This record gives structure tokens, C-alpha cells and sequence, in this order.
RNA sequence: CCGCACAAGCGGUGGAGCAUGUGGUUUAAUUCGAUGCAACGCGAAGAACCUUACCUGGUCUUGACAUCCACGGAAGUUUUCAGAGAUGAGAAUGUGCCUUCGGGAACCGUGAGACAGGUGCUGCAUGGCUGUCGUCAGCUCGUGUUGUGAAAUGUUGGGUUAAGUCCCGCAACGAGCGCAACCCUUAUCCUUUGUUGCCAGCGGUCCGGCCGGGAACUCAAAGGAGACUGCCAGUGAUAAACUGGAGGAAGGUGGGGAUGACGUCAAGUCAUCAUGGCCCUUACGACCAGGGCUACACACGUGCUACAAUGGCGCAUACAAAGAGAAGCGACCUCGCGAGAGCAAGCGGACCUCAUAAAGUGCGUCGUAGUCCGGAUUGGAGUCUGCAACUCGACUCCAUGAAGUCGGAAUCGCUAGUAAUCGUGGAUCAGAAUGCCACGGUGAAUACGUUCCCGG
């Protein structure tokens, strides 16, 4: 991945000048049309280093978790993770995922229990309404936990689409001390991202570039 | 009231007492608790002290009372006016 | 907010009756009275044997009694020496030939009645009440792995003013009717009077009817 | 050939047999008017034939028991409707639109404790 | 039409008419009509004099009004002077055959007045 | 010719149908001719009692007892049948009446 | 009510004439569920009306009713927290209902020897616009 | 109920049982249509002599367990209270709460 | 944010007579408890004796009721006298049974105590049971998270519901007791079995499913099927959800019942029973007869029947459901004006009896009245249960015909097979239902709406 590929993908977009954020001025590419712009030449080295780190982690079979809560990116993160056999979150981030994982384990257990009843087909024992009721409950549980039901514990590293919208996951990651690989943009702080991937977090083409590069990195690294 | 097929009613002991008295002519009052017995004609002219829950009330028998119950001539409740 | 009897609601759904003899009106009342006398005797004699329940039948003009206790040896005696006496006396009072059967309670902790009688005994021996509640409940959870609740009320600890405390673990879905709720109560006398004890022990869900 | 129908209403029940004929009817071996003094019941029972204009083409044999006069009348009407559907099912659409096909289910409500009638309770003391 | 001394029955169904006589209820009225062999529903007018005469003789069998009242009075006087319970509760103007008196005695006691 | 009529009463419907099951299968394996088990209308008693030691007039509950009926008829009482069906016995809860 | 509001109940048409209005009439006239008595009264009254007042029975009834129908009433609403004695136009259903109620209520008072006769007289006067249901309209 | 009450009841029942036949016979005589007047008179007079408690009418049903004189049901011989609790135990065969 | 809470409708109460409960008064006694709601046709599902706990008088003192010791006799049966009875006194009588052959078991009597006995006090010493807010939608915990902490979040917000019901949002994620569901009952169909239940097509019939016969139908009782916003349209934030439509016996909790979260009222019950503890033992214990609980200037609550032509009376003639029955229910026939009486079949009950439903409908009559309305009250004369109907029972016949002509202030119930109105059954029970618990017949009116009254 190179600078002009990034430009074409819109990685350099930012946000219109907004109030009270002089923190990001250092390293700002600039601005045009009343919206800030990112320096892609900071990204190239930082982005490549992030991918190198992820390659190293994959080489040691690290469990990457792909969290996407920014709307357009949720299905893309699911695609990327499942291509990699990795776990993912594609909904609202449930606060306390890590700090309160103790609770999540029980939801995983009960999900698998109802699934087992499904294979058993013993819902036929119940009155018709209650059979349908249990089926619907199972459907909701599958919808929610489907991406993490195989994770079996706290992940090794986190991929985050946008610090600006996954910030609760960043808070929990910092609390526990889990490395975060995320896209960092104007109107977003590098704080809490261990291997920052400078670049626009909004553009869907930029998201596609990030996800493709990251999934390729995971599979290449785990395959060395 | 008492059926006619049954006939009138009287307590035995009262019957014996009154019979003995009338045949003896003792003609002095007879203490009794049998409110429930009926007056027969042969008892006319006697006097019966009939128990009223508290006290045996003297009563002098005359033909007009024949067929009445003894208790009907001895009130059991008292009353003299609320005011 | 008085609640209904847990066993009564579930009779004929998951709980069977304790007396399954047929009769007509000409015999019903005295059959019941004889059953009352029989139980009122057996409890008095078997107080020490830790008896839970007695179910009576009257097949073919004869009375058959089955007893559930946690330890048969105490009641069955050596070579049936004493049980025979029970058979004789129950035959006498029942006025019919008698037959006795023994069923062995295997987990006395998970029996409501036995738990309650243990608690009453411990109270009568002035064991501090809440300690007994705690140990009873924890034992129940260790073995049966299903919900339990305990209630105690009276002049606790000889307090001037009587009051009630209670304790729960796990699910106790009373309003549910599939629930196989075991329920019982027991009595304890003290210098200060009476202290009641009631116990519920959930043990799982019945699907498919009592059949 | 012959066709049948069963009707019920309140506590009553009725058996209906229908056959091609000039239009004579009998209920419990009595004529319709003999079995019903009230003038309403007669239309109440004949409405289905009127609706499909079958009045002079089928003869009826009726047996009914239970409930009162009104309930019987309704039961017979329902039975006739069903019998007609058996004869010619194409009549189903208009018979339903008329409301004749529906089994009325309204029944008396039991008395309850403390209420001297179902949903009737003594006057409040007002103390 | 005049019957039983001074009674002048109004012109209505013969039966309703005759009941006017004090001592003649519905049953006695039918009895009298049947005895006289007259239709019950004829008006009191259009009777021949002889028919009214046979009715006079018919009613002569039963107790005429005045002696009926006299006999009632004598019965009650006998009870009063005998001094039995029933006589006492006649002379006191209270219910005579066992009705409660804490309430519901106005027809015998009369309209309410303050204590 | 002869005919056996048996009437059964109980409070458990399932139990009494089982009873009929045994009766009929024995009547079959013994080779007798049987009218099928005919259900008959079941009586039910109802009672109600005040539930409070110190009375509240409104506060009362209700209970009922249901007694079921089955009937069986045998129109070919072959000799071995007759004694055989007196060799059978039923559970305590079931009341049996036989007649000729 | 506070939570909810619902529509009015359906009723059968009159079985002799096929008009629902007449069925509603017999219902308002009915007492203690003696429907047959009420309908006998109403049929006799309408019969004698047609043979003595107007040309035809149902039409005579309808015209007598029309001569009486109220349009407006002052019955209250209070949304402001204070009572409104506000004149408000009346739905046609309520117009007919009020007219029918008034006419039967007057017949109850008219006092002739029989109810069918009272009703026929009140209704004849109403066709003559003298039936006091007109007054019950006019006061409102 | 005081012990004296149940004592009275048991004494009444026993004593009444004793003279059942004699009372029945003398009633037969007294009620007979064609009996001689003198015989009926003697029978009526003699009836008085028997112990008053002989008459079955004087007996009162009481709860077997407790002997309460009110709220009695002949079906069970128990009061409304004890029958209810015993039912709740489920010791009465086939009894169940009614919901129809 | 809501509810027969108000409004809109219908019918009552408050005036009359009477049934019933309470207060007050009275009495020898009118036994005791219950008091806003949430006491007052309440405990009591049934007081003439009994019941009965109260009153008067007559009696007993290890006792009516239980164990223990001694002593004496089987038991028991029949019968006489005195007394209101309790009891006392006597007569014949029994005179037996297991007996290891000792006696003992049986019972019954006397004596001795240890003890018996209590509806005597405390529901503010308690258990148990129940009412009340209220079938109201709420009440909490764990982990996590924020504040120095006291704590908070969850449980608030925007929608949506009968609902803390569900969706979205949201530093919270879940869990438990409640909600709903699992249970009974009702609405439609299918399978199984057809007598004592059934009679469409057949044969015979005196015409009676009467009987030959039938297994169709109704019905009986076991097991199945069926309704889920499943389908369609619109609406809505594509959310949930809402509105309409199709089909269907049934449509949005199809209808009714059971089921009462944490807790409030030191609410009720020591008189069902249990019990802490205080009190009485020739008496606060026990037996017996009569009386009382039913009184009567009063007044308060809940009911029944009326003041009438949508009716009263006479004649004829239709259509139910659900229950009970062995000392029971009791037909038929005969007798009586009648309540009833005599005789006596059948049935432990789909078979027999209670037991012919009333409103309804057809005919006639009454003519707006204190009446052919209303029935209270009183006199006379009878039947039936019971040892016994005076105080104090129910019912029948004749006679008598109060008050009352739609009822203040003011107030109660009800949203559909409901209100209203008409009959039938059951428990308690020798006898004693205007009360209570059930069953069916006929069968409405009204709801703008939420502001006021009211209570979450
Ligand atoms: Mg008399
Ligand atoms: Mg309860
Ligand atoms: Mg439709
Ligand atoms: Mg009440
Ligand atoms: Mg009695
Ligand atoms: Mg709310
Ligand atoms: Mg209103
Ligand atoms: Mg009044
Ligand atoms: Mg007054
Ligand atoms: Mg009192
Ligand atoms: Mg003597
Ligand atoms: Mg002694
Ligand atoms: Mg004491
Ligand atoms: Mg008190
Ligand atoms: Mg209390
Ligand atoms: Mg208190
Ligand atoms: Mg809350
Ligand atoms: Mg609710
Ligand atoms: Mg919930
Ligand atoms: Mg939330
Ligand atoms: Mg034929
Ligand atoms: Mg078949
Ligand atoms: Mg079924
Ligand atoms: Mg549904
Ligand atoms: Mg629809
Ligand atoms: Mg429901
Ligand atoms: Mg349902
Ligand atoms: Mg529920
Ligand atoms: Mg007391
Ligand atoms: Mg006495
Ligand atoms: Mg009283
Ligand atoms: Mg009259
Ligand atoms: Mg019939
Ligand atoms: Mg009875
Ligand atoms: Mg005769
Ligand atoms: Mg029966
Ligand atoms: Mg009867
Ligand atoms: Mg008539
Ligand atoms: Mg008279
Ligand atoms: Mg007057
Ligand atoms: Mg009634
Ligand atoms: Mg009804
Ligand atoms: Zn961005």
C-alpha cells in the first residue's frame, strides 16, 4: 500500500474545522473546502509498521478481534474476520465486554445450550407457541453473540475501525491493557491506540483498503 | 298444634299428683315445672304453682282454661316501659 | 398477602396423593378417620427413625402401608423383630389385615420434611438459628444443585418481640406449575413458645405430565 | 340422495336433513308455526332459504332439543346453513357475508363468590 | 238491590259485588252463586226480585254482618279477661303471634313517634 | 346363554382405562366375545368452605371430586372365562362390580 | 375512557320490515327483556297509525320521527379544567336516539287506556308536529 | 370443645342406640290408625318414662378431630377448617381444587 | 400515565309493610367475639329440648373425661317404689370366657393418693390461618462503571403495551422474585368405543324406538387437530408496534376461572386447634329440670313484596340446565276443599324417584279505582316433624283487607349474553331459607371524551 493508493481511497479526508481540538494540529497535512486533511506520508511508515506488528502477532497465532460499530463498517469487519477465521463484533459495543466478561461467559453457555436443543429438535416437545418463543430467543442470541461465541476468552489484540465511535472499547482496552490497532483521523485522538494507523476513519473505500490490507496481513503473518 | 290423631298431651307425674290430690281433697297448691302440659276438665278448682324460670306462680283453674297449656298463664319475661 | 399451598395446586399435575383408596359415602368418613389414627400412631413411634411420609391404600378389604425413611435399620430392627409389632397394632386399630412396605430415602438433605425436623431439633437444643439455616441451605445446594428457601419465625433467641427471617438460594418459581416444588413445615417448642419452620426445595422441571 | 347439517346455539342443538321438494317443513313432527308462536322465529329459521331463493325447491325434516325457543331457532338456522353448504359449496361466500356461517359462542357466565350475580355485587356500605 | 239487611251491592260481576258483605269472601261468594244456580258474571242489575230473594235466603245461612262482628268481639273479650299471654298482648296492642318487636311492628304499633 | 356385565369406578381416568385394558385383553386371550368398553357420564361433587379461622364472609375456596365410569359386557361367558376374570385383581384405587 | 374508546354495537334489522331503526325503536321500548311484548305494542301502534294517520306505516313512522329530531345540545365538556355548557351539533345517530327516547317517554305519560294507544296518539301528533317530543327538542 | 361436651355426645349416642327398637315399636303403636284409644293413651304415657337422651334428635354432629359444633360436613365428619388443611396435605383421595 | 374514578346510559337505595344484623334501652339472664373502608343476612352450612358457653333452683368433690395401686364381684337382662329430673332405694338376676389349672384376661363397685378439669386472663408473649393496599407493576442482587466519601448507574431517555411487555438509544452486562406462559373450563373438526344413550335408511307394529334391526346422526369420555401478527396493504426511525383486509368455528390475552411479587395496618382470631406464661381446685371443675339468647319508647345497615293495564283474574297449550337419593328418594291406585293420609312398585340409580320449569303463547274478562291493585294484621278451624311446638316451629282452609298511587338531603351497581327480569337445584338439616352456593330461559341502553370527584 502506497501514498497515492491511499489518496485515491480517501484516506486523507478529515473533518471541517471544528471547535477546541488544537491537539491534532501537529502533523496536520492541511485543509481545503473547510475540512482538514491528513498527511499520508506519516501514514505510510506508521501504517506499514502497524501491519508489520500484526504480521508478527499472527505469526504467533494471536487472536485478533475485529470490532466494527461505525455503521457502514460492521459488515465489512465481519467479512474480514470470517475470511481470517477471527472473532468479531458488528453491533453496539456492550460496555464491560472485558471488565465484565465474567458475565458474557454465561451468555455463551446458554447460546450453546439452546443451539443443542435445536439440533435435538426437542422443541417439538413444547406447546407450539413456546417452541417458536425459544426459537426466536435463540435467533436473537445468535445475532448478538455469533461473532464471539468461539473466542473462549479475552482476545490478544484489537482491530478498531474508528476511535471516534468505538471509544468505549478503547476505554476498556486501556483499562485492561490490550494493544489496539486502529485508524486515527482528524477529530480523533491517537491516545489509547498502541499502533496507530493514521488515516481517515470515515471513507468506505478507505475502510475497504484498511480491511483488505489487515486481513491479508493476518493470514500472511500466521502463514509467515 | 298437636294432631287430633295424637290426642292431647300431659306429663305423667303431674297426672298422678293431680289425681291423688283430687281423690284426697287436699286442695292445697301443687308445685310443678310442667309448662308444656294441657289442662283437662277434672283439674278445675285446684291451684297450681307453676314454675316461671324463677318462681312457681299460683294459678286457680277454671273451666275457661280447659284445653290451654299451663305455661300460658305464667309470663317468663318482665317489662315496665323504657321511659 | 397469603400464598396458596404449593403441594395442593400441583396435586394431579406432578404430585400424587398420599392416599389412593376408593370408597363410597357409607364408608368415606371412617376410612379417613382410620387413616388419621394410623399416621398419628406411626409418627409417634417412629419419631427417632427419621420418617418422611406414609402412603396408605385399602385394596381388597386390607390396608397396605408404605413408609419412606432415611435409615431403615432403625425401624426394621433385627430380623424384623419390631416392625412385626407395628404390623399387629396397625391391623388392630384398622380392624383389617395389614401389610407394611419400606422405601429408603437416599438424600435426606433434599427432603423438605427432614430438613425442617433437623432445624427444629437444633433450635430445641438452642443452636443459633441462622447458622442452622446457612448450613442446611449450603448442603442442599451441594447435593441437589437446585434452588432452596427456608423460613423461620417466632420468639427467636427468646426475643421479647417475635419476628421472621428467611433465606433463599437459586430458582423458586412458585407461580410456575411444572415446577417440582417440594414443600413442608415443622414445629419446635421452646421455653418461650412456638417457632414455625417452612421449607421449599426446587428440583427441576417436569415436561410430559406426571405420567 | 340427501344432505345433513348440525347446528348449535346457547344450550340447544339441532339435526337438519334437506331434500329436493316443494318446500314443506316439519320440526319435531310439528309444523313450524305450531312449534313457534312468536312471529320472529319463522323468518329467523327461513332466512337462509330466502337469501339463496331456495324456499320452494327443498323440503326439510328437523329434530331439535335443548335450550329455549330463541336458541333452538338459532340452532336450526345454523344447521340449515351448513346443510346448504353441503348441498352446494359455492353458496359459502354469500352465506358467510350474510353472517350465517359463524357459530355464535356467547354463553351464560357462572355466578361467583361474593357476587349475587355474575358482575353484580352488594351495595357499598359507604361508611 | 239490597241484601243482608243494609247492603246495596254495586252493579258489577255478581261475585265481586257480593264480596262486599262483611263475612263473604271469594269462596263463600262462589258458593252462594252456585247454590242459587245463577251465573257468576251477571250484573247485580237485571236480576228478578225472586232471584235476589233466593240470594237473601242463601246468605241467611251464614253469619250476618252484625253478629259476626259481635262474635269476633266476644272472642277477643274472652281472651282479654282470661288474662292469658295472648290476652295480655291484645290489651297491650302488640303483635299477638310471635313476631319480633325490636323492629317491624308498625302495622300493630302504629306510626312512629319519638321515644 | 349368559352375559357378564362389569362396572368400574375410580378417580383416576388413566388408572381406570388401564383396568379396562387388562379386563379386555384377558377376555380376548381366553376367547370370549366382548362389547367394547363403553364410557358413561362421570359424576363430580363440589364443596366450598370458609378459608379463615375468624371469618371474612367473602373469603371462601372450592374443591371437587371426579369419579369416572367404564362398562364392559361379555356375551359369550365360556366357562374358563368366568373363573379366569375372578382370578384377576386390580389396584387399590379401582372398584369393580361384576354381575350376571 | 382514559385508555381507550370503542365503536357502538351492531344490531339486527327488524324482521318484519327489514329496518334497523325500527329494531332500535323496539329496543328502547323494551322492558325487562320482554321483547315480544314491546314488538307487539309497536306493531299494533304503527298499524293503527297507518290506518288512521298518513298513507303508509314505515313512512308514517319515519315522517313522525323526522318532525321531531333534535340537532343541537349543550351537554358538557371540561377540557380546560372548568365545565363547559357549550352548544354542540349532534351526530345523526344521537339525533334519532334522542327523538325516539323522547317520544316513548311522552307516551308513558300520555295516559290513554293502553300503551299501544298512547304510542299511536303521540306518534300521530308528532306527524302533526304536536307530539311533545317536539317540545323536548325545542327546550334543548 | 371441652371434654365434657364429647362425653355428653358419646353418652347420648350409646344410650339412644340402646332403646332404638323399643321406641320404634311404641311409635308404631301410637301412630296406628285402628289401635284402640286406650292402648294409644297408655303408649303415649309410657313413652315419657324413657330417658330423654334416648331420642336421636338430641344428638349434635361434631368434628371428629376437634369436636367443633359448627361448619360440619357429613361426607368427611370434619369441620371446614380441618378438612381444608387435610386436603392441602393431599391425604383425601382424589380431592382437588375446582376450576371449571 | 390510568379505573364503572368522572362523563354517557339503565336500574336501585334513602318514604311504606315485612324478613334479617347492629346500636341503645330493658331484664334474673338477655352468654361471647367482630367495627371507616377492610364491623352490621358477620363467626353461625340453619338457638323450641339438646345445642349453650347466660339466669333460677336442685345435687357431686380422685371427680363427666386419662393413667397408676389396693379390694370386691363376670358381664349383662328384667322389673318395683320415691323424686321435676339428676339420683336414691329395691327385686328377681345374671350365673360367662381364656385358663400353664396358679390364676388371668374381662368388665363393674369402693378406698388411697399422684393427678384430672377450665369456652378462665394475655392476638401488645407466640405458632397456624385470614383480611387490606391490589392481580396494583413493581422489588432487588451479582459483576462492571463514576464520586475523596455519604452513594449513583443498571431500573432514567424516544417510541410501544394489560405489563419493568417489547424495540431503539444509552456506562453498563446480567440475574432473581413478580408479568406472561405451563393447569381447568367454553367455542369448531377428526379418531376410538356404542348401553341404561341415539333412530337417518329398512321390516313389523296396537303407532308407543313400541321391536326386529341399524352404528348413520345427537350424545357420552378418552386421545388428537386448530390461531402465530401466520398471510396481504398501509403506517412507522425499514425499529418495535399500530390500522385495515383475506381466509377461518374462532383474530390479535377468542371468552371465564384458578394463580396474589417485597412489604403496610404491634389489622382479626388464646372461643376450631396448638402454645409461652398468670390464675381457679368441695370450684372459675361436674350433673339435672325450668328460663334466656326471639324483650321493645327507639334508631342505623343489608334484603324481600308492593303502590298495577308492558297489568290483575279464568281457561287451554309450548321450550331447559344442573343436582340429590338406602333409617334414603318414594311412583301407581284409593281418601280428603287443602296442607296431607292409606296402600305400595322401582332404584345405590344415563335404567327408578324427587320433578309437569316459570316468564312465554291462544281465549275471555276487568276499565284507572285505594280498584277483580296491595297484601300487613287479627278471629275461627286443621295437617306434619318431635318425648314435647305456651313463652318460641313450618304449612293448609274460611273469614278480615293496614300502610302504600314511584318516594328528601343524598347515594349504590353495571361496558354484552353483561344490566334487568323469570324459574330450577344443593349444602347445613328430625323439623325449621326473603340468607348462602350453583343452574338455565328471555335479553337491553350508553361511552364526546379526561376536565372535575376519587384512588395508584
Ligand atoms: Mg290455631
Ligand atoms: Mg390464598
Ligand atoms: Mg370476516
Ligand atoms: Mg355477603
Ligand atoms: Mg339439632
Ligand atoms: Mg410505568
Ligand atoms: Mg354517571
Ligand atoms: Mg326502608
Ligand atoms: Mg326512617
Ligand atoms: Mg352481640
Ligand atoms: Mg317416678
Ligand atoms: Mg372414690
Ligand atoms: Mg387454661
Ligand atoms: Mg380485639
Ligand atoms: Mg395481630
Ligand atoms: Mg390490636
Ligand atoms: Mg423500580
Ligand atoms: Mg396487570
Ligand atoms: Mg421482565
Ligand atoms: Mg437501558
Ligand atoms: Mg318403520
Ligand atoms: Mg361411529
Ligand atoms: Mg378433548
Ligand atoms: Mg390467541
Ligand atoms: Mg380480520
Ligand atoms: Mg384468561
Ligand atoms: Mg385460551
Ligand atoms: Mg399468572
Ligand atoms: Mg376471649
Ligand atoms: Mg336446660
Ligand atoms: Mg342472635
Ligand atoms: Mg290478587
Ligand atoms: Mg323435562
Ligand atoms: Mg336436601
Ligand atoms: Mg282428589
Ligand atoms: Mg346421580
Ligand atoms: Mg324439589
Ligand atoms: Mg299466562
Ligand atoms: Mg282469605
Ligand atoms: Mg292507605
Ligand atoms: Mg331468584
Ligand atoms: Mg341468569
Ligand atoms: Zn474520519
Amino acid at each position: 500500500v502506497s501514498m497515492r493508493d491511499m489518496l485515491k481511497a480517501g484516506v486523507h479526508f478529515g473533518h471541517q474545522t471544528r471547535y477546541w481540538n488544537p491537539k491534532m494540529k501537529p502533523f496536520i497535512f492541511g485543509a481545503r473546502n473547510k475540512v482538514h486533511i491528513i498527511n499520508l506520508e506519516k501514514t505510510v511508515p506508521m501504517f506499514n509498521e502497524a501491519l508489520a506488528e500484526l504480521n508478527k502477532i499472527a505469526s504467533r497465532k494471536g487472536k485478533i478481534l475485529f470490532v466494527g460499530t461505525k455503521r457502514a463498517a460492521s459488515e465489512a469487519v465481519k467479512d474480514a474476520a470470517l475470511s481470517c477465521d477471527q472473532f468479531f463484533v458488528n453491533h453496539r459495543w456492550l460496555g464491560g465486554m472485558l471488565t465484565n466478561w465474567k458475565t458474557v461467559r454465561q451468555s455463551i453457555k446458554r447460546l450453546k445450550d439452546l443451539e443443542t436443543q435445536s439440533q435435538d429438535g426437542t422443541f417439538d416437545k413444547l406447546t407450539k407457541k413456546e417452541a417458536l418463543m425459544r426459537t426466536r430467543e435463540l435467533e436473537k442470541l445468535e445475532n448478538s453473540l455469533g461473532g464471539i461465541k468461539d473466542m473462549g476468552g479475552l482476545p490478544d489484540a484489537l482491530f478498531v475501525i474508528d476511535a471516534d465511535h468505538e471509544h468505549i472499547a478503547i476505554k476498556e482496552a486501556n483499562n485492561l491493557g490490550i494493544p489496539v490497532f486502529a485508524i486515527v483521523d482528524t477529530n480523533s485522538d491517537p491516545d489509547g491506540v498502541d499502533f496507530v494507523i493514521p488515516g481517515n476513519d470515515d471513507a468506505i473505500r478507505a475502510v475497504t483498503l484498511y480491511l483488505g490490507a489487515v486481513a491479508a496481513t493476518v493470514r500472511e503473518g500466521r502463514s509467515q | 298444634p298437636r294432631s287430633l290423631k295424637k290426642g292431647p298431651f300431659i306429663d305423667l307425674h303431674l297426672l298422678k299428683k293431680v289425681e291423688k290430690a283430687v281423690e284426697s281433697g287436699d286442695k292445697k297448691p301443687l308445685r310443678t315445672w310442667s309448662r308444656r302440659s294441657t289442662i283437662f276438665p277434672n283439674m278445675i278448682g285446684l291451684t297450681i304453682a307453676v314454675h316461671n324460670g324463677r318462681q312457681h306462680v299460683p294459678v286457680f283453674v277454671t273451666d275457661e282454661m280447659v284445653g290451654h297449656k299451663l305455661g300460658e298463664f305464667a309470663p317468663t319475661r318482665t317489662y315496665r316501659g323504657h321511659a | 398477602g397469603q400464598k396458596v399451598h404449593p403441594n395442593g395446586i400441583r396435586l394431579g399435575i406432578v404430585k400424587p396423593w398420599n392416599s389412593t383408596w376408593f370408597a363410597n359415602t357409607k364408608e368415606f368418613a371412617d376410612n379417613l378417620d382410620s387413616d388419621f389414627k394410623v399416621r398419628q400412631y406411626l409418627t409417634k413411634e417412629l419419631a427417632k427413625a427419621s420418617v418422611s411420609r406414609i402412603v396408605i391404600e385399602r385394596p381388597a378389604k386390607s390396608i397396605r402401608v408404605t413408609i419412606h425413611t432415611a435409615r431403615p435399620g432403625i425401624v426394621i430392627g433385627k430380623k424384623g423383630e419390631d416392625v412385626e409389632k407395628l404390623r399387629k397394632v396397625v391391623a388392630d386399630i384398622a380392624g383389617v389385615p395389614a401389610q407394611i412396605n419400606i422405601a429408603e430415602v437416599r438424600k435426606p438433605e433434599l427432603d423438605a420434611k427432614l430438613v425442617a425436623d433437623s432445624i427444629t431439633s437444633q433450635l430445641e437444643r438452642r443452636v443459633m438459628f441462622r447458622r442452622a439455616m446457612k448450613r442446611a441451605v449450603q448442603n442442599a445446594m451441594r447435593l441437589g444443585a437446585k434452588g432452596i428457601k427456608v423460613e423461620v419465625s417466632g420468639r427467636l433467641g427468646g426475643a421479647e418481640i417475635a419476628r421472621t427471617e428467611w433465606y433463599r438460594e437459586g430458582r423458586v418459581p412458585l407461580h410456575t406449575l411444572r415446577a417440582d416444588i417440594d414443600y413442608n413445615t415443622s414445629e419446635a417448642h421452646t421455653t418461650y413458645g412456638v417457632i414455625g419452620v417452612k421449607v421449599w426445595i426446587f428440583k427441576g422441571e417436569i415436561l410430559g405430565g406426571m405420567a | 340422495n340427501q344432505y345433513y347439517g348440525t347446528g348449535r346455539r346457547k344450550s340447544s342443538a339441532a339435526r337438519v336433513f334437506i331434500k329436493p321438494g316443494n318446500g314443506k317443513i316439519v320440526i319435531n313432527q310439528r309444523s313450524l308455526e305450531q312449534y313457534f308462536g312468536r312471529e320472529t322465529a319463522r323468518m329467523v329459521v327461513r332466512q337462509p332459504l330466502e337469501l339463496v331463493d331456495m324456499v320452494e325447491k327443498l323440503d326439510l325434516y328437523i329434530t331439535v332439543k335443548g335450550g329455549g325457543i330463541s336458541g333452538q331457532a338459532g340452532a336450526i338456522r345454523h344447521g340449515i346453513t351448513r346443510a346448504l353448504m353441503e348441498y352446494d359449496e359455492s353458496l359459502r361466500s354469500e352465506l358467510r357475508k350474510a353472517g350465517f356461517v359463524t357459530r355464535d359462542a356467547r354463553q351464560v357466565e357462572r355466578k361467583k363468590v361474593g357476587l349475587r350475580k355474575a358482575r353484580r355485587r352488594p351495595q357499598f356500605s359507604k361508611r | 238491590a239490597r241484601i243482608a239487611g243494609i247492603n246495596i251491592p254495586d252493579h258489577k260481576h255478581a261475585v265481586i259485588a257480593l264480596t262486599s258483605i262483611y263475612g263473604v269472601g271469594k269462596t263463600r261468594s262462589k258458593a252462594i252463586l252456585a247454590a242459587a244456580g245463577i251465573a257468576e258474571d251477571v250484573k247485580i242489575s237485571e236480576l228478578s226480585e225472586g232471584q235476589i230473594d233466593t240470594l237473601r235466603d242463601e246468605v241467611a245461612k251464614f253469619v250476618v254482618e252484625g253478629d259476626l262482628r259481635r262474635e269476633i268481639s266476644m272472642s277477643i273479650k274472652r281472651l282479654m279477661d282470661l288474662g292469658c299471654y295472648r290476652g295480655l298482648r291484645h290489651r297491650r296492642g302488640l303483635p299477638v303471634r310471635g313476631q319480633r318487636t325490636k323492629t317491624n311492628a308498625r302495622t300493630r304499633k302504629g306510626p312512629r313517634k319519638p321515644i | 346363554n349368559q352375559r357378564i356385565r362389569i362396572r368400574l369406578k375410580a378417580f383416576d381416568h388413566r388408572l381406570i382405562d388401564q383396568a379396562t385394558a387388562e379386563i379386555v385383553e384377558t377376555a380376548k386371550r381366553t376367547g370370549a366375545q366382548v362389547r367394547g368398553p363403553i364410557p358413561l357420564p362421570t359424576r363430580k361433587e363440589r364443596f366450598t368452605v370458609l378459608i379463615s379461622p375468624h371469618v371474612n364472609k367473602d373469603a371462601r375456596d372450592q374443591y371437587e371430586i371426579r369419579t369416572h365410569l367404564r362398562l364392559v359386557d361379555i356375551v359369550e361367558p365360556t366357562e374358563k372365562t368366568v373363573d379366569a376374570l375372578m382370578r384377576l385383581d386390580l389396584a387399590a384405587g379401582v372398584d369393580v362390580q361384576i354381575s350376571l | 375512557p382514559r385508555r381507550r374508546v370503542i365503536g357502538q354495537r351492531k344490531i339486527l334489522p327488524d324482521p318484519k320490515f327489514g329496518s334497523e331503526l325500527l329494531a332500535k325503536f323496539v329496543n328502547i321500548l323494551m322492558v325487562d327483556g320482554k321483547k315480544s311484548t314491546a314488538e307487539s305494542i309497536v306493531y299494533s301502534a304503527l298499524e293503527t297509525l297507518a290506518q288512521r294517520s298518513g298513507k303508509s306505516e314505515l313512512e308514517a313512522f319515519e315522517v313522525a320521527l323526522e318532525n321531531v329530531r333534535p340537532t343541537v345540545e349543550v351537554k358538557s365538556r371540561r377540557v380546560g379544567g372548568s365545565t363547559y355548557q357549550v352548544p354542540v351539533e349532534v351526530r345523526p345517530v344521537r339525533r334519532n336516539a334522542l327523538a325516539m327516547r323522547w317520544i316513548v317517554e311522552a307516551a308513558r305519560k300520555r295516559g290513554d287506556k293502553s300503551m299501544a294507544l298512547r304510542l299511536a296518539n303521540e306518534l300521530s301528533d308528532a306527524a302533526e308536529n304536536k307530539g311533545t317530543a317536539v317540545k323536548k327538542r325545542e327546550d334543548v | 370443645a371441652k371434654q365434657s361436651m364429647k362425653a355428653r355426645e358419646v353418652k347420648r349416642v350409646a344410650l339412644a342406640d340402646k332403646y332404638f327398637a323399643k321406641r320404634a315399636e311404641l311409635k308404631a303403636i301410637i301412630s296406628d290408625v285402628n289401635a284402640s284409644d286406650e292402648d294409644r293413651w297408655n303408649a303415649v304415657l309410657k313413652l315419657q318414662t324413657l330417658p330423654r337422651d334416648s331420642s336421636p334428635s338430641r344428638q349434635r354432629n361434631r368434628c371428629r378431630q376437634t369436636g367443633r359444633p359448627h361448619g360440619f360436613l357429613r361426607k368427611f365428619g370434619l369441620s371446614r377448617i380441618k378438612v381444608r388443611e387435610a386436603a392441602m396435605r393431599g391425604e383425601i383421595p382424589g380431592l382437588k381444587k375446582a376450576s371449571w
